[PDB]
């Protein structure tokens, strides 16, 4: 089974940049976009991050930009996200996840000559990683 | 950008049940290959979530066979038959047509 | 030296008047695919950069095209219906009881008599000596045909894409007036949503300018053109239809049968329309500082009006049905306004061609927006009717250009002799 | 679904470049002037107009082929000649157009003379070297 | 009152074989493209706007007139994991061009605007000597 | 190693999927000379073709008989061949008017003939009549003692067919475009879906009759010799039993009545057509099959009904549902239309019949509701003998009833092997070579 295992938790003070990780189990990773979730202490859930998997664009939310890095390695099958910057508000639990599908390479189209990759949900995630920003 | 809404979110409920939560949403978000962007999930306290419908009326697989959402255009319903003693916790609304995705706030059940 | 190098594929371009094809995205309307190619998946648009064109929505054939098509797409949906011919007789119509209804009286259009039938005012006229008698406002003018019960009304979100040889060009300068240049310039391969809306004096669901307001207008030191205003902040209206309605279609003629309109269920009470007082006295204003500018400071008040009941009123369509609202106590929260609802319509004020309206059984209530205004100065007056207008509120920017890819240039590369 | 930049100079993209930078974007430019990306997605369910549109494009696509072909340069993008160039349909020399102007304007400085061109490039290119073969 | 079997090739018959036996083969697949109530007039436009696209685009590619033709444009690895003597001697074309259909649009930009546009002014330009 | 780049070929032999316009490719043998055939419109296109044949031997293509636009095509074309040949033609507004029937001398049938005054070309003074009316047609009205009324006036319009066409259904072959394949499965064992094993390639597609019978299917065409029947599930309940059986069954049905010749009043420039009288003498019109064949028949479908599930329970059961004219069946003869009892033929099984055949003249058309066509007949008797390749069945001790609303599904059985592909000849691959670069 598709086994997603997520670490790397920490709790630290603001001003100060932690790294998460998220390894998978029997699968190829290679043709698979990943994602990041927040789930606020009481909230319902907020999307942070995404990339695709050729490593090669990178989709945040307006607020994380200039704060966060996300970086695979199919090497590895090992998501990094080290996450500069941190604010107090932004306590919560960070997870992964591999997209529904198995994505494809991108299809270029040939009018625009402007390339297109193609993202959708997500299925499957890990057990959940600590971040918590106090003092 | 594209939000979206739910019910009342706290629903008690019976054995046996046509329950059924809406979703309405501030955009016709069917995608350019005709695939309307839905995902409805579910977590039980205590756990991360867990897929239940991928895409309107298609269940996804290794899920039982009571969970029969619905809907077009703006709203988007998640109809559950048969409802059991395994029904307890939050339901996530989910956009995939724009990023960024969004959620809502996840309708509580309890008995 | 300098030898001419033939060079294939280069991107120039002359200006042609062509024939676009109408994309729009997806029951049984007449917009939907009986004129058009089913759903758009994606509009496309490439950004250019050291180019400057020139422009014009005077000058322009899209604007054209319209007028030339929704005559006859509008008209490919009514050979086919039922033509009403017989009813053409002596009608003796009396007010219904609780007189802008009058229930009428006529012998039998059967298929082998003193039938009966009541329906809007505006479209009997009186006649000779024997009064309370009336007949058709249309009969020794020509013909009239109801409409296909079966036929849809929605304007559509279409989408001209561009032909084969043809790019569809658009300016994207803010300070863009009706005419002039332009540098940032873009190519798309179609055009955005435009939605076909019919309307008099105003400009229904249309489009947005970027925060402002401002008019457009070609020969402004005239009377000539119109003066034709986009609004920031679209005004919600709110028009209904209280009377409940039930409809029956009584036998005409030789085997068909008339929809007309049977009781009113609920007593008559007047529909009309509705508008935010406090909205609608800012956004004048607004328009008056860019009059200042082509000019407390309110010198402008005055209403006129004259004429045609298509131009008189306000006239515009509301769940497939017509209306048409007084408009002169408007002009100078809720605002009531007296509309009326004639049943009997000119399409595109063509002298003849004549188009009866279904009588709808239940109850009418539609919401829109308001995007722009119709003026007339000499201070302006709103003006109406011209049809073509309408379709120059939306293509203001747009334009349509023939490829040529063939050009030549001096070089100093001469072509080597066979050996 | 996201898009990165373009890195290829997509449709009419080169129209601001000089005529020895547009050169590069030759090729996008004559694939798409026939029948565009295909509309009509096979939607034949219910004229005569339509297909008249469809039959002229490519005429206007076999006028140039063919008078490629008479100018010795079917299959071709550039290709030389030769012939001289007559400086009375425009004296301005080199670099003061090409590595200043773009083709709009180069196509306003030789559109009186441009069936004089044709002519010349048919005669004594393909009419002369006719008379080589032997 | 006629008949005798096959002698050269039909239509379509290599289209089970593989590409070494079909390479040999390509003009009969080539020759019916284009020969074979107003239903039959749109179809005799689109048999023809099909016919010119495919020979536009070996227009564009300096190889246009010819039935096969190399390039200089590299292959690329990562399009194919496939061995090479598995591709000219076991793998049929039917099954070929469902493997490449993702990267059909990267190849055809990357053979005009990487060579034969490339191959012009790099050709224009040996002259002057 | 070496450096591999990429290589162009032309003609590569591959297909997708496509849907596109096939053209009618008909019979051109007597098309001239009055011969106004409908389903021909005079030789629609003159090909009589050659049907050649590749075989390809080594290709598997995953058919689907019940995905297939082939038979969309035609149910398409079909009314679109009526629709403008219902045009010019007379149309019979004009004709609703009350009428006084009594009874005629040689059931319930033709005993009415009627009168009724009409005025349609002259415009000056109206006319009574004579005419000849089945019953299926006319209303006894209310408030009146013995008046008729056609059926189908107040709905759309009620334009007859012309004397000069002929509905006669000749074999058409379905041919390709260029740049189309139409393949063909080779297996006789192919069950209607999945995939073949050596599908060939023919220019143009075999005979094709298309004729029109709700219940049965008449002039069709018959496999090897074993019964095959294909349906979709085949497990579910309201789905169509598609039978095709491996022998044929010979029918004959005929009209005794001496029908003839007429003259009923003139439209503009428009003679109207109402049966004329018979001989003298009424005998009713039946169909006639040898029913010792038919008891032999169902005995050898359930050896291959069954196989499915079990070894028990197998019966047969007649029809049901609304008004005859889906209860009896339907099926032309030469320019005359039949709706004949087909009760008899559906008793139960366990592990020369003459059939009561009723006529009618106002006849809808075939799917659309609103206009409907009309036809009275030529001289004399009728007599067409048939046959029978097939019947359409419903599920329901498993019951079986004769179903049908879709001749489609008629099609759909001649049409189970085709499938129409289009040609991407162009295609790349690597080798070694590379072209020379100075
Ligand atoms: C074959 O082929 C191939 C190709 O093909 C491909 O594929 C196919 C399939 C298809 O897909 C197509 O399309 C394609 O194309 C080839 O290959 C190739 O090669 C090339 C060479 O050149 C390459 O390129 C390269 O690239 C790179 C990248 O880039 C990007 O990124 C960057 C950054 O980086 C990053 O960083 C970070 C920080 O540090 C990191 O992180 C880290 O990591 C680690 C690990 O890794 C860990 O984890 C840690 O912890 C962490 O921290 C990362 O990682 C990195 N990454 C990488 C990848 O590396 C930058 O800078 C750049 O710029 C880019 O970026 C990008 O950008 C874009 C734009 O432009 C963007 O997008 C955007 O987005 C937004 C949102 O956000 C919106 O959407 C917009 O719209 C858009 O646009 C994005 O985002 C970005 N991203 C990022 C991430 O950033 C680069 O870098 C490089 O460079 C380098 O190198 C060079 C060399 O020369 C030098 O020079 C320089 O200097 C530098 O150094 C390069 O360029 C590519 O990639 C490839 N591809 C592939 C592989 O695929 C081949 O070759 C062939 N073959 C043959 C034989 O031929
Ligand atoms: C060329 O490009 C195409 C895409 O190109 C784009 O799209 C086309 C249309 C063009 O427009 C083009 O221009 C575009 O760019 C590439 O195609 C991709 O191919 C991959 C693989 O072939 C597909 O990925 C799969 O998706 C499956 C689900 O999607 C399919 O099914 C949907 C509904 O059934 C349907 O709506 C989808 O359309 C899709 O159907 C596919 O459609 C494409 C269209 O072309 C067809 O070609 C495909 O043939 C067709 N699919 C099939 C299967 O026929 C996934 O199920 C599948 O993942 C499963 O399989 C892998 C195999 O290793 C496993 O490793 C995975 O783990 C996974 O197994 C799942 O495991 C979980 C983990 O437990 C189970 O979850 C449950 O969990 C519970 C707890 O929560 C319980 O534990 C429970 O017990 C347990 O069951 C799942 O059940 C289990 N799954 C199953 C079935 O049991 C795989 O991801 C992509 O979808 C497809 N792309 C697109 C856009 O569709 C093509 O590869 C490329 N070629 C080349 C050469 O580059
Ligand atoms: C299933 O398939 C069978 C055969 O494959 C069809 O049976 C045939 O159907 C046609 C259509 O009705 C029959 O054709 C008719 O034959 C009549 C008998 O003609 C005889 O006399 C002439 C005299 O020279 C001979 O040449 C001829 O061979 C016959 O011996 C004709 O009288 C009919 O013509 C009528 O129509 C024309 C049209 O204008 C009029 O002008 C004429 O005056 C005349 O009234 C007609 O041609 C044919 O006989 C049938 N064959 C049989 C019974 O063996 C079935 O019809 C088909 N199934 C279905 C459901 O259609
Ligand atoms: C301007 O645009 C608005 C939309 O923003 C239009 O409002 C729309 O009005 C129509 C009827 O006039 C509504 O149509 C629906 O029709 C179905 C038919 O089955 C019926 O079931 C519905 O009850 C309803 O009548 C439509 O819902 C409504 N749109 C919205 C969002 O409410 C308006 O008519 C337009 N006005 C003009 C002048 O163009
Ligand atoms: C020309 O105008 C267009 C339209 O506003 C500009 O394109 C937009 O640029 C913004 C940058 O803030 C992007 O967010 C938008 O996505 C762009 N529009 C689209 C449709 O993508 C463009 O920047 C302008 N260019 C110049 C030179 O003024
Ligand atoms: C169809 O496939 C068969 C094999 O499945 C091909 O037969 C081979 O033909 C070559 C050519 O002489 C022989 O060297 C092989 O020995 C044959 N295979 C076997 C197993 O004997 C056949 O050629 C294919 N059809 C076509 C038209 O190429
Ligand atoms: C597989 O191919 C063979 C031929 O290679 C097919 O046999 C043909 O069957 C038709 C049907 O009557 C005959 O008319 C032909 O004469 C046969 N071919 C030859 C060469 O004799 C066969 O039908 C195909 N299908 C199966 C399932 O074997
Ligand atoms: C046509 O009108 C019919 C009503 O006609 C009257 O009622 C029937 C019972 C007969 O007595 C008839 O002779 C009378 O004139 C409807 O019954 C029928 O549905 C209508 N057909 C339509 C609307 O298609
Ligand atoms: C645009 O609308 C806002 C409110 O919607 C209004 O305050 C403003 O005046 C408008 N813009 C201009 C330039 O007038
Ligand atoms: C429109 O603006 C241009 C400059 O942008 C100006 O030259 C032209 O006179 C203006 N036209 C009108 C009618 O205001
Ligand atoms: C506007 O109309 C007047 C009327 O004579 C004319 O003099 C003036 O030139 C027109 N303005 C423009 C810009 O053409
Ligand atoms: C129109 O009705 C809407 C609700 O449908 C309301 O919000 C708005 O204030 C109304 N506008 C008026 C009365 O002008
Ligand atoms: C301000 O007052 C009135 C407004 O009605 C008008 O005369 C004009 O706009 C102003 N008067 C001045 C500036 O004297
Ligand atoms: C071309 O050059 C010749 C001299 O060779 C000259 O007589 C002629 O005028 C030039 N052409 C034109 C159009 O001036
Ligand atoms: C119809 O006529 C018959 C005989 O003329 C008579 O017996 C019967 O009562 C009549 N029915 C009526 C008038 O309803
Ligand atoms: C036909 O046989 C194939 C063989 O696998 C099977 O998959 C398919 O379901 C069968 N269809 C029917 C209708 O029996
Ligand atoms: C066939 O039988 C029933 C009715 O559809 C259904 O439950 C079953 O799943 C069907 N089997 C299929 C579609 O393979
Ligand atoms: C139909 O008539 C023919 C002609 O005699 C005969 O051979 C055949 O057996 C008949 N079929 C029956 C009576 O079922
Ligand atoms: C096929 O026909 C033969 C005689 O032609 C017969 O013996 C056999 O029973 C038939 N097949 C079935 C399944 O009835
Ligand atoms: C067959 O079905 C009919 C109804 O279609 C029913 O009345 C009859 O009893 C059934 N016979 C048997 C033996 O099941
Ligand atoms: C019809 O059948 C009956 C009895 O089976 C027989 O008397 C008669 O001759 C048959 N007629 C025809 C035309 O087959
Ligand atoms: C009808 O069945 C008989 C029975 O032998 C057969 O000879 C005849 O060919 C069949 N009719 C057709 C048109 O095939």
């Amino acid at each position: 089974r598709v086994q997603l295992v997520e670490s790397g938790g920490g709790v630290v003070q603001p001003g100060k940049s932690v790294r998460l990780s998220c390894v998978v189990s029997d699968f190829p990773f290679s043709k698979y976009p990943m994602y990041w979730v927040r789930q606020a202490p009481g909230k319902g859930l907020e999307w942070v991050a995404a990339i695709s998997g050729d490593a090669w664009h990178v989709v945040y939310s307006n607020s994380v930009q200039g704060r966060f890095l996300v970086s695979r390695d199919n090497v590895k099958n090992t998501l990094y996200l080290e996450m500069n910057s941190l604010k107090i508000e932004d306590t919560a639990v960070y997870r992964c996840a591999r997209m529904f599908q198995e994505s494809g390479p991108p299809r270029l189209d040939r009018w625009s000559g402007r390339n297109y990759y193609y993202y959708s949900g997500m299925d499957v995630w890990g057990q959940g990683t600590t971040v918590t920003v106090s003092s | 950008d594209i939000v979206m809404t739910q019910t009342p979110l706290s629903l008690s409920v019976t054995p046996g049940q046509p329950a059924s939560i809406s979703c309405k949403s501030s955009e016709s978000l069917r995608q350019s290959n005709g695939k309307t962007s839905l995902y409805w999930y579910r977590q039980k306290p205590g756990q991360s979530p867990q897929l239940l419908v991928f895409e309107v009326s298609n269940r996804f697989s290794g899920v039982s066979d009571r969970f029969v959402g619905s809907g077009s255009g703006t709203d988007f319903t998640l109809r559950i038959s048969r409802v059991e003693a395994e029904d307890v916790g939050f339901y996530y609304c989910m956009q995939s047509k724009d990023f960024p995705l969004t959620f809502g706030g996840g309708t509580k059940v309890d008995l | 030296q300098l030898w001419v190098t033939v060079y294939y594929g280069v991107p120039v371009w002359k200006e042609a008047t062509t024939t676009l094809f109408c994309a729009s995205d997806a029951v049984h309307n007449v917009w939907a695919t009986h004129a058009c190619v089913p759903t758009d998946p994606n509009p496309q648009e490439v950004v250019l950069e050291n180019v400057t064109e020139n422009f014009n929505m005077w000058k322009n054939n899209m604007v054209e095209q319209m007028h030339e098509d929704i005559i006859s797409l509008w008209d490919q949906s009514l050979k086919p219906c039922v033509k009403l011919t017989p009813l053409c007789v002596t009608l003796n119509c009396t007010d219904l009881r609780n007189g802008e209804i009058k229930n009428c009286s006529f012998n039998i259009t059967t298929s082998m008599q003193k039938e009966y039938a009541l329906f809007y005012k505006l479209d009997v006229v009186p006649i000779k000596n024997d009064n309370t008698s009336y007949r058709l406002i249309s009969c020794n003018t020509s013909v009239i045909t109801q409409a296909c019960p079966k036929v849809s009304f929605e304007p559509i979100p279409i989408h001209y894409c561009a032909p084969a040889g043809f790019a569809i060009l658009k300016c994207n300068d803010k300070k863009f007036n009706g005419t002039g240049p332009c540098t940032n310039v873009s190519t798309v391969q179609c055009t955005h949503g435009i939605r076909p809306v019919v309307s008099t004096q105003l400009l229904l669901n249309g489009s947005l300018a970027e925060e402002e307001v401002v008019i457009r207008s070609a020969n402004f030191t005239d009377n000539a053109k119109i003066i034709i205003v986009q609004l920031n902040k679209s005004v919600e209206i709110n028009c209904t239809r209280p009377n409940n309605n039930t409809r029956k279609s009584i036998h005409i003629g030789p085997g068909r049968a008339f929809y007309t309109t049977g009781e009113i269920i609920g007593d008559i009470r007047q529909a009309h329309c509705n508008i935010s007082g406090t909205k609608w006295n800012d956004t004048l204003k607004q328009i008056v500082v860019k009059l200042k500018e082509q000019f407390n400071k309110t010198i402008v008040f005055n209403h006129s009006s004259g004429g045609d009941p298509e131009i008189v009123m306000h006239s515009f369509n509301c769940g497939g049905e017509f209306f048409y609202c007084n408009s002169t106590q408007l002009f100078n929260g809720t605002i009531v306004l007296p509309c009326r609802i004639k049943q009997i319509v000119n399409m595109w004020q063509e002298v003849g061609k004549a188009m009866y309206a279904p009588p709808i059984k239940g109850q009418i209530r539609c919401s829109s927006n308001i995007t722009g205004l119709i003026l007339i100065r000499d201070i302006f007056r709103p003006g109406g009717g011209d049809m073509r207008d309408n379709w120059r509120s939306e293509l203001y920017k747009y334009k349509v250009v023939k490829i040529e890819p063939l050009g030549i240039a001096p070089t100093k590369a001469k072509r080597r002799v066979v050996q | 679904a996201v898009g990165i930049g373009a890195v290829f100079l997509g449709f009419l993209g080169a129209a601001g470049s000089t005529m020895g930078a547009a050169s590069m974007t030759l090729t996008v430019q004559a694939r798409l002037l026939l029948s565009g990306i295909v509309q009509q997605q096979n939607n034949l369910l219910r004229w005569g107009i339509k297909l008249q549109a469809r039959v002229l494009a490519v005429e206007r696509y076999l006028k140039d082929q063919q008078l490629l072909g008479i100018w010795g340069c079917s299959g071709k993008l550039i290709c030389t000649t030769a012939v001289p160039w007559n400086t009375s349909w425009s004296n301005k020399s080199y670099n003061q157009i090409w590595n200043n102007m773009t083709w709009m304007e180069w196509e306003r400085e030789i559109d009186n003379y441009t069936s004089l061109i044709y002519t010349l490039i048919e005669d004594s290119q393909n009419q002369q070297e006719k008379n080589e073969q032997e």
